[PDB]
């Protein structure tokens, strides 16, 4: 494979009426088209339109308008699709693609809420819980545990890493629950005695942070 | 004066639509109705205008000339219906327009309203039904299969996706006018080329492998601007495989505004979990459970109490029974 899109952020929240616009950076293009794919709650995963690079050109697909939905050119390697009028038939997740031969390779998307409700939009509060000596000791494996709380989208993206391996570590997530304005997660890993006293960090990525990352260190 | 259309719907291509408009405050009687249709804002087209008081002169435009009928109900109201030859180009905002002079010309058509919202979706003739979801013990083997109808089965390319909230689609394996794609070892595809289907087949379940699972289908001119049809697909969630009955590890965290209790490594999943103060239930205490890779269930129940406090975890996971304190 190979190819890897990136989409940031991870959520939009706007009022009815209002624009948006999503992101997609496409690493190691093969194909110079990007497809802009749309996934709604009941509903099958279905193509918006076709956009096709070097010639800055938006094909959406019978069922979409150009008033609509219309892609155009991010950065030198970002493609940008634009969402205008937003209407509460709007909301979904929307995941770019691309062709490498055969296969097609989707983005982890990004989720569109329009809500005709006023919001708040703050941001996660973390919490953490370090490693007891009662549970390396008779388990011979610490856990870490940290909660998310009082954020609003509901839509985080979290992640643990060891300090020089680029791969996050494999973790457990706990369901997005809360309501309203207010909503948490929880997500805890557990390690062995000798990845024990390493450095971790600690990452979660929320819309109220824009597209950088936040990161916690722990040790 | 006041014309106010009230029609049009969100349907699909070939279906039936009928369009009113109430009219008030003229003699309805002496002037001519008429319809007219935008595609999304103005050039206002006449497509229909019916005559005088359920008139004798009703003349269509040749856009829906053999699918259109246009009526007036004199109690303050004009109907214009399309036939099941609905396609999607015609769908847009539909308005409803009254007639109303040697040297003074003024428009012939006039006072129209906000229009009325008629969105006619297309409807696809690729048709893909998957079946076989359910919740699967770890190891087994899962087999999903997909109902393909309206195209030509042995030419075309079809694939299976894994769609997970929060992870990007991923392709698990297909088929095309050849041999066997990805089909070696754990994610295996086949087909039947007299019922039209395609199969699945993942060996040795884990619990990574839930998720949502598309057959889907390339349609398209056969280069990098084909699209994928996916299908409704079918839920696949993967639980622990039985074994022996396992009593937890129960421990207990602090971080002087909240407390975790830590259910580790049981089996059964069923366990009840209880956090005290004094006696009593703590202000919140919500309990988040999943299963581990290594075959057994975890989970932690977190509340908020303050750093100069007692608190007690109770866990209840099985004949057994323990509680874990702090005090202050
Ligand atoms: C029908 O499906 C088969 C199986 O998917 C297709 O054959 C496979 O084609 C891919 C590329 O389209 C081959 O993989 C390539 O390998 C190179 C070298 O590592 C890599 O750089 C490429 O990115 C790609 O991964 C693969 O070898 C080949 N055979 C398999 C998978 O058994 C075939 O193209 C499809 N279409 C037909 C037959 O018309
Ligand atoms: C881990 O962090 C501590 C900070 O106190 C630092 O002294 C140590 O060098 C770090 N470990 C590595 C491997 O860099
Ligand atoms: C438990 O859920 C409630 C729901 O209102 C929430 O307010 C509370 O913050 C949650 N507990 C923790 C520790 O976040």
């Amino acid at each position: 494979t190979g190819v890897a899109l990136e989409q940031r952020p991870i959520s939009i929240t706007r009022n009815a009426k209002q624009s948006a616009s999503l992101n997609c950076k496409i690493l190691n293009p093969v194909s110079d088209y990007v497809h802009w794919y749309r996934s709604q709650e009941g509903r099958a995963p279905e193509r918006l339109l076709v956009y096709s690079r070097s010639k800055s050109e938006s094909v959406p697909d019978p069922g979409f308008s150009a008033d609509k939905v219309r892609a155009y050119k991010g950065a030198d390697d970002t493609c940008r699709l634009i969402v205008s009028d937003l209407q509460v038939s709007d909301s979904g997740v929307y995941h770019c693609a691309s062709w490498d031969g055969r296969v097609k390779v989707f983005g982890e998307g990004t989720r569109l809420i329009v809500t005709e409700s006023a919001f708040k939009k703050k941001p996660p509060k973390p919490i953490f819980f370090l490693p007891t000596s009662e549970e390396i000791k008779q388990k011979q494996s610490g856990t870490y545990i940290c909660l998310l709380e009082d954020f609003f989208p509901n839509v985080v993206k979290t992640y643990w890493k060891e300090d020089g391996n680029s791969q996050p570590l494999d973790a457990q997530f706990g369901p997005i629950t809360g309501g309203g304005n207010s909503y948490s997660q929880v997500s805890w890993l557990t390690v062995k005695e000798d990845v024990l006293r390493k450095n971790l960090t600690y990452f979660y990525q929320h819309e109220d942070l824009g597209m950088e990352p936040k990161a916690f260190s722990i040790s | 004066v006041k014309l106010l259309e009230s029609g049009g719907k969100v349907t699909h291509e070939g279906q039936s639509v009928t369009l009113t408009c109430k009219a008030s405050g003229f003699n309805f009687k002496d002037y001519d109705m008429s319809w007219h249709w935008s595609p999304s804002g103005s050039n206002r087209q006449l497509v229909a205008s019916i005559s005088s008081k359920t008139g004798s002169k009703t003349e269509y435009k040749p856009r829906i000339q053999g699918r259109a009928y246009i009526t007036r109900n004199n109690e303050a109201n004009t109907v214009s219906l399309t036939l099941i030859q609905l396609r999607k180009e015609d769908s847009g905002i539909y308005y409803c327009a009254k007639l109303e002079s040697r040297y003074i010309i003024r428009e012939q058509w006039g006072n129209f309203g906000p229009g009325t919202k008629l969105t006619v979706l297309p409807l696809e003739k690729t048709l893909l039904t998957e079946s076989g979801g359910g919740t699967y013990q770890a190891g087994k083997t899962l087999s999903l299969k997909c109902q393909t109808s309206g195209f030509q089965f042995k030419t075309s390319q079809l694939d299976w996706y894994l769609w997970t909230p929060g992870h990007a689609p991923l392709w698990l394996t297909g088929l095309n006018s050849s041999s066997t794609d990805a089909t070696e070892g754990r994610i295996t595809s086949s087909r039947e080329d007299n019922k039209n289907q395609i199969f699945l087949q993942i060996e040795d379940l884990g619990l990574r492998d839930s998720g949502q699972y598309h057959c889907a289908r390339r349609v398209g001119n056969g280069d990098d601007t084909d699209k994928l049809v996916f299908g409704l697909g079918t839920r696949v969630i993967v639980e622990p495989r039985p074994q022996a009955p396992l009593s937890p590890s129960v421990f207990l965290v602090r971080d002087q505004n909240a407390v975790a209790c830590l259910i580790r490594n049981f089996y059964p999943k069923e366990l009840h979990v209880s956090l005290t103060s004094s006696g009593t239930l703590i202000s919140a205490q919500n309990l988040t459970l999943a299963p581990m890779a290594t075959g057994t269930y975890s989970a932690i129940h977190i509340g908020r109490v303050g750093e100069n406090d007692a608190i007690t975890c109770s866990v209840k996971h099985l004949e057994k029974e323990i509680h874990m304190s702090h005090q202050a």
